[PDB]
């Protein structure tokens, strides 16, 4: 009932593994990287890394690992999507064709089965003998390496550990051996076991269980010349092997978790590990010789290197290059020197690779063209946060600007030809009572500056005192120009006070356009909050000026500008304010629902709301009334993310595990009962977390009407950096163009031989239904690349209509035409 | 053993045509049967699957029901009671259904066409977007199972701020995914529970939240047509948030013998001594009443004349206040002696006698309906 | 009537009553 096309404006971005080895020739050093769907591959140079061939992947990338069995020349990359489908990848070149080709897979999942706490954990043994999988609590899944074994048969072992926290395969070992910690009700602990492929089960490790530290949360095995394995915790790291237990406590690691690993050299002798907060160390391993040529480990040393961005995976290139795998910002290229810098870090930045990282917000503004739109982004989180300004060329062009300090939300005012942001910025604790911030971030670095004053909650306020070092986030409303994108304002709010919703309007018969603020007093004691406020700015002569403040029972979620009137969520009201004459806010309405008014989205009369458990509810102001009736209702359990109005009777939402969905107003409906629900009439595996949806087109709007084939257009920015784009079209060419992706499907080559209708077949851990109302527009769009004689396939014995009459045999040109024309709204 | 049909299948049960009250899955349903049919009817099932329906009425009069319970048998007796015999059969809660056809037989007993309602089960809410170098540290090093270490707001501050970290990738912050999480809203719950009445909470209510959901739920001081509600609900969150809301509603105290009438609300609860509202007194006789002290009370008889004679409150005089229903004691009516006392007339109402409740709307002017959220 | 000025009291609440029958009564509803 529902015809929409769905179509990548920019790919993710966002770096969520890297591994190296020799992938394309035994000779060349590789860097493969893991962008969710994507997968890029390197070739290491002495001045930089060179591309050499990007792929796309019908699945998110869950394991990635190189690996090279007994009589083969080159490595092979063994890959296991979220939905489960593991692949062995081979390099293949020939002149100068590039092709990754399947050298065997298979859907490895077990109907039935808890997936862990941990997620998907894969492991390969170091001499290739098999791969070893956890995806589900109480059981460990081998696929055995064998010549024969093509479709990754495997069979899973018994594990009465059923909290396994990480897990390897041991090096130097006379069976395949596993070591892991996992937890019961005696804490953590570290134990071994040999996996027999002939018996099909686990025998006797080589050192059973030893107690570990509370937080052991990381497994390192060691190369042939130490052997063992190193365990690091929240205060500790130690290494285990046989008899000997050496532990270390190094002050310098205590003040963030360590996240992330990388060996260095190939014996072991150096590790570089990365924390939350940016930090890079060295982890050295002194050897002994120790006479017979046994070689034992003398101690253990971490060192601090310096910071990079918040690092996700870590790799060490060659000659002190180290690639820097970032979600939450930039990945990068690091040299890391001998000798240290004035400042004291030993790490020196190369080359920044750009990643929008988490769009939490976005909008979209014509700055400078006065006719084609920009796309503003509120990137990355902590020291990495940032805007970003995304346009096309006229490829996409971004420009950057750092905040140092997580942005939240943004809107545009044409009127003060600025943006307002909502951010926070982490400031600790401090012995005098105060805080103290960690760096100079966008709030601090303010040409104006304010605070709130403390009214409504100063005198009411609960008795509480936070003590030394307990971090806090600090609040701002930046007035941030169009232009240069200087922070030209910073208004902090009170304290303890979250500001969630923020827009920018002129409101009644006020001219003035105000800034309003929605927001919550989040206190430790309090779970959910009972006060918060609603804050009117004015931004002029370079100062933020508060109009007015409205108190209010609850928080104030969200905020829209309705008719002239504020339309604003506080906790499961929706409440709709009148601009009075007085410059104040004014009560007219209130709609007291069954949700938490979260989501609240509007068009014309009809308002949208929807909670976090993708309860959705369409009201309406009925003017001659003067009070809120709800027309229609969908509330069926599941993790909502966003949501948006499409047009007048459909609304397009975001549910678990990465789906879109479109719920429509009911037509041909007799009964009150049946008007009253929202049927489900379109889902689609996107495979990525929407977050922002924004109406709005990044190509030139066209002045003069020239029969667009796709009508609207909703932009929306993800947790991976990419931006999607979603449009509706007419049954006719949803039904040619849903032809048209069972054509190419047959004649496209998918990486890993992984299906696309089970790839978009909308998924969830409890139920997995086939795509429906949605046209994948990559797969369309991939028809312009493709061979004339697959296009000829695709067209064979296929009928094109060009409108009114002269139904004709379909030809790969009318049909090139036709997806050019598609390519052309982003 | 245990008999369960598929989720979402169609099935086709009995109905005891002498049961009426909801019957929540989990909790037990203890039974007495006379009639020939109900007998016969219940040893046909003990070969069978062991399970009948049970309707959750919207209107018992006329027999109006849309949703209900599976029964399953597990315990039968034929006994002998009062020189009667009849026989006693216990039963447990298990799926929960849709009604689609009440078909009614020969006898009085009636089947029922039925479609099953499952369990909605979800992941964390963070699984989705949880960073895989982060996925480790997700695992918390054991409870401190201390009753003062964990009722103090610090460990729940270091939960929050670990289970919720990748809050910071979404629109929203960790303080909202702690209003749908489980554990959250289970421990909200006990507390208020023990807030309600003193009680040991290890051994009275289940680790388990689809199991704690549903005790809750049969458990709390309301309506049936009410709890219709709680049985609709599919999501154990859900149905803990809806919990903590009709908790949260419970603004007034009854009669806690007849349950019939209300007596007083919150907003008249008021501190005449610097002592507090609520305090523990006792009588000539050493009878300690824990007594509230309201400005108004109604739905009370006053026994007697007033009487000083060892009043708690020097200046007024008590009366013996009753329900107007049950005529159970539920404290007194201060009334005072001189014209300048500040409140001048006031109640002093026994804790013990009270239970709270939802303000019900018994007047057909304004009956605004009890809308409730998940 | 009984005794007008209501010498049965209770113990439990100072309830008086005019008959020891009702006082009787009156402590039986407190047991529950
Ligand atoms: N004189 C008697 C005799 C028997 C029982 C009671 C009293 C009496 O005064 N109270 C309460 C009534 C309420 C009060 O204010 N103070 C009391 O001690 C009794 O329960
Ligand atoms: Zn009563
Ligand atoms: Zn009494």
């Amino acid at each position: 009932m529902s015809y929409n096309y769905v179509v990548t404006a920019q790919k993710p971005t966002a770096v969520n593994g890297c591994v190296t080895g020799h992938f394309t020739s035994a000779e060349d050093l590789n860097l493969l990287i893991a962008k969710n769907t994507r997968l890029e591959i390197y070739v290491v140079t002495a001045e930089g890394l060179r591309p050499v061939k990007e792929v796309g992947m019908y699945g998110k990338i869950a394991v990635m690992e190189l690996f090279r069995p007994k009589g083969e020349s080159k490595d092979l990359l063994f890959i296991l999507t979220a939905k489960y489908n593991a692949c062995i990848l081979e390099y293949k070149q020939s002149g100068e064709s590039i092709d990754i080709i399947t050298r065997a897979h298979g859907n490895v999942q077990d109907r039935i089965g808890r997936p862990s706490e941990t997620g998907i954990i894969g492991i390969i043994d170091p001499e290739c003998r098999m791969i070893g999988l956890r995806l589900y609590d109480g059981l460990f899944k081998v696929i055995p390496l064998d010549r024969d074994n093509k479709e990754l048969k495997a069979f899973n072992i018994r594990l009465e550990e059923l909290h396994v926290i990480d897990v390897k395969f041991l090096y130097g070992c006379q069976a395949p051996t596993i070591c892991f910690v996992y937890q019961d009700p005696q804490g953590r602990h570290v134990k071994t076991y040999e996996v027999s492929l002939r018996e099909k089960e686990f025998n006797k490790g080589p050192w059973k269980q030893e107690n570990v530290e509370a937080e052991a949360s990381m497994v390192i095995a060691v190369p042939e010349p130490f052997g063992g394995a190193i365990i690091i915790g929240q205060e500790s790291i130690t290494y285990h092997n046989g008899d000997k237990y050496l532990a270390i406590a190094p002050p310098i690691i205590k003040q963030s978790t360590i996240v992330c690993h990388n060996r260095v050299d190939p014996n072991g002798s150096r590790y570089l590990l990365g924390d939350m907060e940016g930090r890079l160390f060295m982890l050295l391993l002194e050897k002994e010789e120790q006479m017979d040529g046994t070689v034992t480990l003398k101690d253990l040393r971490v060192e601090l290197l310096g910071e990079t961005s918040i690092a996700e995976c870590l790799t060490y290139l060659d000659n002190g290059v180290v690639f820097v795998g970032s979600r939450l910002g930039d990945s990068q290229l690091v040299k890391l020197n001998v000798d240290s810098n004035e400042q004291g870090s030993y790490v020196v930045a190369m080359e920044t690779f750009t990643n929008l990282g988490p769009i939490v917000d976005m909008c979209v503004v014509d700055l400078e063209r006065q006719g084609q739109g920009q796309l503003v982004t509120c990137s990355g989180a902590f020291k990495e946060g940032s805007l970003r300004i995304i346009r096309n060329g006229i490829k996409l062009h971004i420009r950057t600007v750092p905040l140092y300090e997580s942005p939240r939300k943004i809107c545009y005012q044409e009127v003060s030809q600025c943006f307002g942001v909502l951010s926070s910025r982490i400031e600790v604790q401090d012995t005098s009572g105060g805080t103290t911030a960690l760096r100079p971030s966008a709030s601090t670095q303010a040409l104006s500056s304010s605070v709130s004053s403390s009214k409504l909650f100063s005198s009411s306020t609960a008795p509480h005192e936070t003590s030394f070092g307990e971090e806090v986030e600090v609040h701002n409303l930046l007035i941030i120009d169009q232009h240069t994108f200087e922070v030209l304002h910073a208004h902090q709010f009170l304290q303890n006070e979250y500001a969630l919703s923020l827009v920018s309007c002129k409101l009644g018969k006020d001219p003035n356009t105000y800034f309003i603020v929605g927001t919550a007093m989040v206190y430790p004691e309090e779970a959910e909050p009972k006060q918060g406020r609603i804050v009117v700015f004015q931004y002029s002569d370079g100062k933020l000026q508060t109009v007015a403040e409205k108190e209010v029972k609850g928080a104030v979620y969200s905020m829209v500008e309705f008719n002239g009137k504020l339309l604003a969520s506080i906790n499961s009201t929706v409440r709709l304010y009148e601009w009075t004459t007085e410059k104040e806010l004014r009560t007219e309405c209130n709609h007291y629902n069954n949700i938490m008014a979260l989501y609240l989205k509007t068009k014309g009369d009809f308002i949208l709301v929807g909670d976090l458990m993708r309860s959705v509810l369409l009201l309406a102001y009925k003017p001659m009334e003067g009070n809120f009736e709800e027309i229609a209702r969908d509330f069926n359990p599941n993790w909502m993310s966003a949501v948006e109005i499409l047009d007048d009777d459909n609304f397009l939402g975001a549910e678990n595990a990465f789906n879109l969905f479109v719920c429509q107003k009911d037509s041909a409906a007799t009964t009150d009962e049946e008007r009253q629900h929202l049927q489900e009439v379109g889902l689609f595996h996107l495979g990525e977390f929407v977050n922002v949806f924004c109406h709005g087109s990044l190509v030139m709007q066209n002045l003069g009407e020239t029969s667009t084939p796709t009508q609207g257009s909703v932009l929306f920015g993800t947790v991976n950096g990419m931006i999607g784009l979603v449009t509706s079209l007419s049954e006719s060419w949803y039904n040619l163009l849903l032809d048209m992706q069972n054509r190419l499907n047959k004649v496209i080559k998918s990486v890993g031989k992984i299906e696309h209708s089970f790839w978009r077949s909308f998924h969830t851990e409890r139920k997995t239904e086939p795509a429906t109302g949605f046209i994948d527009g990559d797969l369309i769009e991939s028809f312009l690349d493709i061979s004339r004689p697959k296009m000829q396939e695709v067209v064979a014995n296929l009928q094109y209509d060009d409108g009114s009459g002269m139904k004709r045999e379909a030809t790969a040109d009318d049909l090139i035409k036709v997806v050019e024309e598609l390519t052309r709204i982003h | 053993g245990r008999t369960l049909h598929d989720d979402d299948s169609c099935q086709v049960i009995p109905v005891l045509p002498q049961v009426m009250m909801i019957l929540i899955p989990g909790q037990t349903l203890p039974l007495q049967l006379f009639h020939p049919q109900e007998v016969s009817m219940v040893r046909n099932l003990i070969q069978k699957d062991r399970t009948f329906a049970v309707l959750a009425y919207s209107n018992v009069q006329e027999r109006e029901a849309q949703f209900g319970t599976t029964a399953e048998i597990y315990a039968y007796r034929e006994e002998q009671d009062f020189g009667i015999e009849i026989v006693k059969v216990k039963a447990i809660g298990r799926q929960r259904f849709k009604v689609l056809e009440l078909r009614t037989q020969s006898d009085g007993i009636q089947q029922a066409k039925v479609q099953i309602l499952p369990e909605c089960v979800l992941p964390s809410t963070m699984s989705a977007v949880q960073l895989e170098s982060l996925n480790k540290c997700q695992i918390f090093p054991s409870k401190p199972v201390s009753r003062e270490d964990q009722c103090s707001y610090k460990w729940w501050q270091k939960y929050q701020k670990r289970k919720f970290h990748c809050a910071n990738l979404t629109s929203w912050p960790r303080w909202l995914y702690s209003l749908y999480d489980a554990e959250t809203l289970m421990d909200r719950i006990k507390k208020q529970l023990r807030e309600w009445d003193e009680n040991l909470k290890d051994d009275s209510l289940p680790s388990n939240p689809i199991d704690f959901s549903y005790r809750v739920a049969a458990c709390l001081p309301i309506d049936d047509v009410l709890r219709i509600q709680l049985l609709k609900i599919g999501s154990a969150i859900q149905r803990l948030r809806c919990e903590l809301d009709i908790m949260n509603k419970c603004t007034s105290l009854c009669c806690k013998q007849c349950q019939e009438t209300e007596i007083t609300t919150k907003n008249e609860i008021f501190s005449l001594s610097l002592c507090g509202p609520m305090a523990a007194y006792v009588n000539p006789h050493g009878y300690v009443h824990e007594t509230l002290t309201v400005y108004k009370a109604c739905n009370l008889n006053l026994i007697g004349r007033p009487s000083t004679e060892h009043s708690w409150f020097p200046g007024y005089a008590w009366t013996v206040a009753q329900c107007k229903i049950c005529a159970s004691h539920i404290g007194w009516k201060f009334t005072a002696t001189k014209k300048d006392m500040s409140p001048q007339k006031f109640w002093g109402l026994t804790r013990s006698a009270l239970l709270p409740t939802i303000p019900d709307t018994e007047d057909e002017i304004s009956p605004d309906k009890v809308i409730l959220c998940l | 009537g009984g005794r007008g000025e209501r010498p049965f009291q209770c113990n439990q609440c100072g309830a008086s009553f005019t008959q020891k029958g009702n006082l009787l009564r009156h402590i039986k509803l407190h047991s529950g």
